[PDB]
RNA sequence: AAGUCUCUAAGCAAUGGAUGUCUUGGCUCCUCACACGAUGAAGAACGUGGCAUAAUGUGUUAAGUAACCGGAGUUGCAAAC
RNA sequence: ACAUCAGUUCUAUUGAACUGAGAGUAGGGGGAUGUGGACAUUUUUGUGAAGGUGCAAUGUGAGUUGGACUGGAAGAAUGUC
RNA sequence: CUUAAAUGAAUUAGCGUUACAAGUGGGCUCUGACCGGUAAGCGGUCAUGGCGAAAUGGGAUGAACCAUACGUCUGAAUAAG
RNA sequence: UAGUGUGAACGAAAGAUGAAAAGAACUCUAAAACAGAGGGUGAAAAGUUCCUGAACUUGCUUAGGGUUAAGGCUAUUUAUAGUACCCGUCUUGAAACACGGAUUAGGGAGUUUAUCUGUAGUGCGAGUCUUUGCACGUUAACUGUAAAGGCGUAGAGAAAGC
């Protein structure tokens, strides 16, 4: 389909502070609450904190490099939910399906044509 | 008496540990740890379910007449039931009410015979094939496939029948005169199949018209939507014209400026 | 950098919130009309079936007979609210009375009298404009919860009634609340 | 579904009680049918397992063997048979053990109290085929 | 306190939480009673199970004036009345009262009645 | 111990955040008054409507 | 239940919503009632006066089923609630005559009449213990009678 | 301006026992019962099995014996029936 | 140019066009993510489930998803509780 | 009841009313006014502002002074300096 | 139970080979029931406190950085430029020469009851609640129902009386 060329705002993921250098502390966010922190106070030299200013697109959101908006496919009678629209969202076919399976999904999809994701499972 | 059946004293400042209580003795090993805190290992747990608690919810006995009202007249309105997760199929028509004489069934072939014929084993047979898993743990103590909740069946009186529905998956039978939400409306869920009996369905205008405390819900409504009244000449004579936004330039308005 | 006071005082209600079907459907109703129409009957209806049950006090029966006395036939009372019949009103009137609902002692009082009972969608048929209409509410203050709000009691004179279980002597009527015990309030 | 209370539906309980039966419920719970040879002339489907018979075994590595029974185990919950042997590294045949319920009986040896258990159990069959009406 | 609540009233001083008494006995409780008289029933066959029969009986303070209830026994003068041995009519399913003496005339009028349709329809085995 | 007694640094902040003007329901003040001038203007009323 | 409360979103935040420099404990004001003539008496005064003190006069051995406490009141606005709604109907179709009908108050639980609104013009008995001066009036003037029990 | 040193990452290991899956064990609620003992109880000690230390049976008739009721090997090796 | 939260003009059926604003400790409100178990509904799995290790996407973010290696039997989704 | 005549400063703006509840009840400080003190980065008050809860730039460096109070980015021209 | 104390007393840790032991014969180096290496068993070594086998720490191999303690963020032609004090905490004020913090995993703290308050949702409405209990039951549920009782419907007064 048509759409802008996509742009996503920010690149990398946004670490926690201090998460660098302790292996206890997880890299997912978590707002700092401390009262001397210098990361609540947004000095120079710290992260900026995720925040609705580094939303993208209300169009290209959730939009793959390719084009399609992946919906996850867990079976056969799930896939008619990408009937009607057909050439804006796109099939994902879950890690869980077999190789038996698999091969059925991609039979229906390319009499229907729905473009699949998934890539190079092997075999 | 959890977790403090130890006996437990709690040492004090000076000798560079937490004030934590500590079991004491010597020699276990056991001794000399914390113990009698949440925090601790085999502590007291923060408030885990007492008997104190309040278990059972009184919920007022119209409100219970209302809710086994409304999920009898679910019972019937075919966009409900197959909304629910039915195949019912052809016939479509919902309820179906079925011959006196079928109360007095007693063998399990002819239970089987009964429901092909008037079109709802095919709910039936999704209990049959396709069934359903219990991800978590409480395949322990509980089973480790679930069964579909399929059809139903009322009757006024049993001679038979209960034994002979019994034992096939899916199929739960009632009298008329109990009825209940956990049958009718399983989680919440209005629109089960029925299969109702003559004598169970002739009864229910004699039942509801002589019930004490209760009385018949009205609505609020007269009509069912509201799209046939609004759309009437009664209506639209009286409106204004449908309005709708202008989007506005962005840019010489004026038709002479060189005389300045 | 702008100087303003970004603070809201004032919410309003908008859409109701009750999760029924019919109360949020008659109510998409009287606002598609109030917007349309472009008339202060029907941005009324509109705005009372917003507002919260308490505020939708119960207008009773002989309330009613009192303000349709006078008024000619083909004169609606609407109400946006519950009809409770009067024991102490002995004989009612014929009259014609729209409502959200009705208690099935007082519609069988309006019908054996010969009288209507009419819903808001059937009245939005009948009359659009509100054309001999009559907007009738119950009072505000009428509940038992309202007199506790007010002027603290002991404030000289709050006349609020203090949060009191059990009533008489002994509870609350020493110092305070006569002039013999120290001072009166 | 059950309607006799005192019988427990919880899998705790019934594993509990099957592994810690007594000696007689055991040696019932040890059983097998019978091969249609056997069926036509005793009448009985199903019957519990003694060291004189033998017995045939479809499906494994000692696929379709007939043998005789050195050894029932109560405790193992399981059959040794002879003929059923794979060797170790060491040359020494190793019996090995299989439960009867994958299992079909070729041969019987009556007891005073087999023949009194079979005589029972064709009566009953008599009766309850009649019953339900086949 | 605080705010404009009433005066904190809670009788939770003493330690209540040693002596708690929880009902989920109650639904087992009523099998406990039922299934006993059943088994009387059968055993008081061929006797009335509904007996023994009992007189009605005006309640006494101002405000139970209106109402009547099912008293203990009937009077040695109102069994006489009705034609019945006071001491045997224990054992023929009727319950008897020595003490009760303040009954005026209006009640004794009803309860002579009331054994008389008893004593018209008792037989014996 | 000895900390501050008092201040009015930040009395006017608050009070301006809302000074709100207390209007007053009617001028006469029935409890006050003279009670022979409003013994004679319950008379008034009184035989007016009559 | 515990999904819906403020605790649960308030993980994070380190104080769950009581404050750092006061810290949140136990006892503040004392238990229960307490300090009410002394530090707590600005709650009691401003919002329960009267609280202290005795007045009165003792009552021993009060029972409420005497005749002297138990007096259940109806009005005579009403009575006519007491009878169905078929009786009065053809009690107004009456002359001055015969079959005037006896509203008993002390059968449904009502001892004294008190006149705080109106009647029509129909004939009845009302049977009570008492009345008020005003109820007797408002009785006679419908044309009824005032039996006394 | 040197590094086999030190720092960071990935892959294969060592150490360690988390996660996930299992469950003949708990916990609670309801039901039924309480009929221990000078006819020697509860508790303690020591004996006793072919290879048996603890526990469990059991008391020089000592993993038992007799009678009645079940009714064919209730486990490694050895032995008998 | 884009995101969010308000509002203004309209709109039935959840939207349209356009304008304005931007710190935040103690603290309050709104919407959303994840975990143990339950009741429905729908599935996946020895043509390899959960788990674990690395990598590439995706969401402002809490997270979520793909494919590779390892593993050898169960897991997950949608709506309410 | 009514006989006359009008909306009779500027600039701006919708205004009124109720209920429930959190945190708080150690403050510090620039510029002026002031009490005590030889004086103090001392003690105690007053008025507006600031910090506490306010980033960024400037005073090399600094909670408080100057410019200015902040969504994510791309430019232009400036403020303090 | 192990175990501690003269004693009254105190009191741990510790589950999982595989479907089945088929629990690793025999040979070679060696002083050898040291330790391996061949060769085999099994679907797969899963090889004896043996399922899965995470992190911290360590070994080997491969690739780069290093006078700036290291790490982070922004920007690109990827080794440079600019920037960047250590988090949590009481505090008017913390990078402080204030206190807690060697590493990692797993546990780990606003919950529930009674008597009330106010707002919102729901049902009935001058009424309302059906529960103590009885009758039912596919049985702790659900369903049906008689009569009391609770709160409301009239209040003021210390009380008589009203």
């Amino acid at each position: 389909a048509e759409h802008k060329p996509i742009i996503h705002k920010k690149t990398n993921r946004f670490h926690r502070p201090q998460s660098d250098l302790w292996n206890r502390v997880p890299s997912a966010w978590r707002h700092p609450r401390g009262i001397d922190s210098r990361f609540r106070r947004k000095y120079r030299g710290t992260p900026l904190h995720p925040s609705a200013g580094f939303g993208s697109d209300k169009e290209t959101r959730f939009m793959l490099p390719n084009g399609f908006i992946p919906v996850i496919v867990r079976s056969l009678k799930d896939l008619d939910m990408l009937l009607t629209k057909n050439t804006t969202h796109g099939a994902m076919i879950s890690a869980q399906v077999g190789a038996k399976l698999q091969q059925e999904i991609i039979k229906k999809a390319q009499e229907l044509n729905i473009e699949i994701l998934n890539q190079a499972r092997k075999h | 008496m959890a977790g403090k059946k130890v006996s437990a004293i709690s040492w004090g400042t000076g000798r560079a540990k937490a004030c934590v209580p500590r079991v004491n003795g010597s020699g276990s090993n056991r001794n000399g740890q914390g113990a009698y805190a949440n925090f601790c290992r085999g502590g007291h747990r923060f408030n885990p379910p007492t008997l104190l608690r309040r278990w059972f919810r009184p919920v007022p006995s119209r409100q219970r007449k209302f809710a086994i009202a409304s999920a009898i007249a679910a019972t019937a309105v075919v966009p409900l039931v197959q909304a629910r997760g039915h195949v019912l199929g052809e016939v479509k028509e919902v309820p179906i009410v079925v011959v006196d004489a079928v109360q007095e069934i007693k063998r399990t072939r002819d239970a089987v015979e009964l429901l092909k014929k008037v079109g709802v084993y095919g709910d039936v047979q999704r209990v049959l094939d396709g069934s359903v898993h219990r991800s978590s743990k409480g395949k322990f103590r509980r089973a480790a496939y679930k069964t579909k909740k399929g059809p139903l069946v009322i009757y006024n009186e049993d001679k038979g029948i209960v034994k002979a529905f019994r034992n096939i998956p899916g199929v739960e039978t009632i009298s008329v005169k109990a009825l209940a939400l956990a049958k009718l409306a399983p989680a919440a869920q209005v629109g089960r199949l029925t299969v109702w009996t003559e004598s169970a369905f002739k009864a229910l205008d004699g039942i509801y018209e002589s019930k004490k405390r209760f009385s018949l819900p009205r609505s609020i409504m007269t009509n069912a939507d509201i799209e046939a009244v609004i759309t009437s000449d009664a209506v639209q004579s009286v409106l204004n014209e449908k309005k709708e936004v202008v989007p506005l330039p962005k840019c010489l308005s004026v038709g002479a400026c060189e005389d300045w | 950098g702008v100087d303003l006071d970004h603070r809201v005082p004032r919410k309003q209600r908008q859409e109701p919130k009750t999760a029924d079907a019919q109360m949020k459907m008659l109510h998409n109703l009287y606002a598609f009309l109030a917007r349309r129409t472009g008339n202060d009957f029907n941005a009324k209806i509109a705005h009372r079936l917003c507002i919260s049950r308490t505020n939708r006090r119960p207008y009773s029966l002989s309330r009613l007979a009192t303000a349709l006395n006078g008024k000619e036939a083909e004169t609606i009372a609407v109400l946006v609210a519950k009809i409770t019949n009067d024991e102490r009103l002995l004989e009612v009137p014929k009259m014609k009375v729209c409502a959200l609902k009705f208690t099935e002692t007082a519609r069988a009082r309006i019908l054996a009298a010969g009288g209507e009972c009419i819903t808001f969608d059937q009245l939005a048929q009948l009359r659009p404009t509100g054309d001999k209409c009559l907007l009738l509410e119950g009072d505000r203050t009428r509940r038992l919860v309202n007199k506790h709000f007010g002027a603290a009691p002991g404030d000289d004179n709050s006349k609020t009634r203090p949060k009191v279980a059990s009533h008489g002597r002994k509870f609350e009527m020493a110092r305070g609340r006569r002039k013999s015990r120290w001072y009166h309030a | 579904v059950k309607t006799n209370p005192f019988v427990s539906s919880q899998a705790r309980k019934v594993r509990k009680s099957y592994f810690n039966a007594k000696k007689d419920a055991k040696h019932v719970a040890m059983s097998a049918p019978l091969s249609k040879e056997l069926q036509e002339a005793n009448g009985i489907k199903r019957l519990p397992i003694r060291r004189d018979d033998e017995v045939m075994i479809f499906s494994g590595r000692m696929q379709n063997r007939t043998g005789k029974v050195t050894a029932v185990k109560l405790s193992e919950m399981r059959i040794y048979v002879d003929t059923f042997t794979t060797e170790k590294i060491n040359g020494q045949a190793v019996s090995f053990p299989v439960h009867p319920s994958n299992v079909v009986i070729t041969k019987l040896k009556m007891d005073k109290a087999r023949k009194n258990l079979i005589e029972l159990r064709r009566l009953g069959r008599d009766q309850i085929l009649a019953k339900l009406g086949h | 306190v605080a705010k404009n609540n009433q005066i904190p009233n809670d009788h939770l001083r003493k330690y209540w939480y040693h002596r708690v008494k929880t009902f989920f006995d109650d639904p087992a409780r009523a099998q406990r009673r039922r299934n006993a008289r059943n088994l009387r029933a059968k055993k008081i066959a061929p006797r009335p199970a509904e007996g023994p029969l009992r007189p009605i009986v005006r309640c006494p303070t101002v405000r139970y004036n209106m109402k009547t209830r099912l008293g203990r026994g009937f009077t040695p003068k109102e069994l006489v009345a009705a034609g019945f041995d006071p001491a045997l009519a224990r054992f023929q399913g009727i319950a008897v009262d020595a003490r009760r003496a303040h009954s005026k005339d209006a009640m004794v009028k009803q309860n002579v009645e009331r054994l008389q349709a008893y004593k018209a329809r008792l037989i014996k085995v | 111990a000895k900390r501050s007694n008092t201040s009015a640094h930040n009395r006017s902040h608050q009070h301006h955040r809302n000074i709100h003007k207390c209007v007053v329901k009617k001028l006469w003040f029935e409890k006050g008054m003279n009670a022979k001038f409003l013994r004679n203007a319950r008379y008034a009323k009184a035989g007016q409507n009559k | 239940p515990t999904r819906f409360h403020k605790s649960r979103k308030l993980r994070g935040q380190v104080s769950m919503g009581f404050g750092r420099v006061g810290k949140h404990r136990v006892s503040p004001g004392g238990h229960g009632r307490a300090g009410g003539q002394h530090h707590q008496r600005t709650w009691f005064d401003r919002f329960h006066p009267g609280y202290f003190g005795k007045v009165g006069m003792r009552h021993l051995h009060l029972m409420k089923n005497r005749a002297d406490e138990y007096e259940p009141t109806i009005n005579v606005d009403k009575l006519w609630t007491l009878v169905p709604e078929e009786v009065r109907v053809k009690a107004a179709a009456a002359k001055k005559g015969d079959a005037v009908p006896v509203i008993d108050c002390v059968q449904n639980g009502f001892f004294k009449v008190l006149a705080r609104g109106e009647l029509p013009k129909i004939p009845f008995v009302v049977r009570a213990k008492d009345f008020s001066e005003e109820a007797e009036k408002k009785i006679k003037a419908a044309g009824g009678v005032c039996e006394k029990v």
